[PDB]
């Protein structure tokens, strides 16, 4: 479990790895620009950091950057930047290709989406979403791209839509039961999970999951601690959520979801509390 | 600086 970037009074350069077996934290090479509100993913075994923002005492620069971490070089390397800066981006990987979804640049909330090819180092625009979405959760299932929740600049969203690559088109699907911006969104086997987030009034601990075969969202066991802007990933068939903000403190808590008994429990404590991280596994 | 992310 690798977490990159994040926010704790300023955007951070931390790259750290958590081990669910031995429970100890590995501290690794720093990002070559601090970022929060970024997304992380893995392609070809290399970890990509996508978008985000450097919120510092001397600036607040939205990031168009794409950069590559190699787990046995302990080295970061820059890749081609995106069309636009995307703070609070979501990403998903189809066929080893990078889809960058939504996010913001200043007051502009993107509905734009663009595709990166790792072995060509190229971005190009695809069809935009039906909705402008920042803090969108993104997941991939059955070679389809799902954009879930988010914020359009005015309303926070329970809607979700689906991208079909070979038709270049977005399809609205059944909305979530809960409005969520900055939730953790991932696949645990074959339910698209949406955990936590912010509905414009409170940070959430509720978790719900989408069943494609019935096009139904159903609620499962909620987290122990409400959290928004959390990282999320699935390891060994279990879901891990990392940090976030609960309206009062930047959480270092990390929770595990065991799907077969449907319970959450405290697994570990991050080295420092933070929100807005990028998380991925390799 | 906002309730969703803490920033």
């Amino acid at each position: 479990i690798y977490t990159a970037g994040g926010y704790f009074r300023q955007s951070l350069s931390y790259l750290e790895a958590y081990n669910p077996s031995d429970g100890t934290w590995l501290r690794l090479a720093d990002l070559q620009v601090p970022r929060s509100g970024l997304a992380g993913c893995v392609v070809g075994g290399l970890l990509y950091a996508v978008g985000g923002r450097n919120n510092s005492p001397d600036g607040n620069t939205d990031s168009s950057a794409l950069d590559c971490y190699n787990p046995m070089t302990n080295q970061w390397s820059p890749c081609a930047p995106m069309s636009v800066p995307r703070n609070r981006i979501g990403v998903g990987v189809i066929d080893g290709h990078i889809y960058a979804v939504g996010g913001s640049h200043g007051c502009i909330h993107h509905n734009s989406v663009e595709r990166y090819e790792p072995e060509r180092d190229e971005w190009h625009l695809v069809a935009p979403m039906l909705t402008r979405r920042i803090g969108v959760g993104v997941a991939v299932l059955n070679r389809l791209l799902y954009a879930v929740g988010g914020f359009d600049g005015t309303n926070r969203l329970n809607s979700a839509e689906c991208y079909y690559p070979e038709r270049n088109e977005w399809r609205m699907i059944t909305a979530m039961n809960t409005i969520r911006s900055g939730a953790g969104v991932c696949v645990l086997h074959n339910c698209i999970y949406a955990a936590g987030g912010y509905d414009g009034q409170d940070q959430l601990n509720s978790v719900e999951r989408y069943d494609v075969a019935t096009a139904t969202w159903t609620f499962v066991a909620p987290m122990k601690h409400r959290r928004s802007a959390l990282g999320i990933t699935v390891h060994q068939g279990r879901i891990y959520v990392l940090g976030g903000y609960d309206g009062h403190t930047f959480l270092d808590s990390v929770e595990c979801y065991d799907p077969d008994t449907d319970t959450w429990s405290e697994v570990t404590r991050m080295t420092s509390g933070r929100s807005g991280v990028g998380v991925a596994v390799t | 600086g906002d309730e969703e992310t803490g920033e």
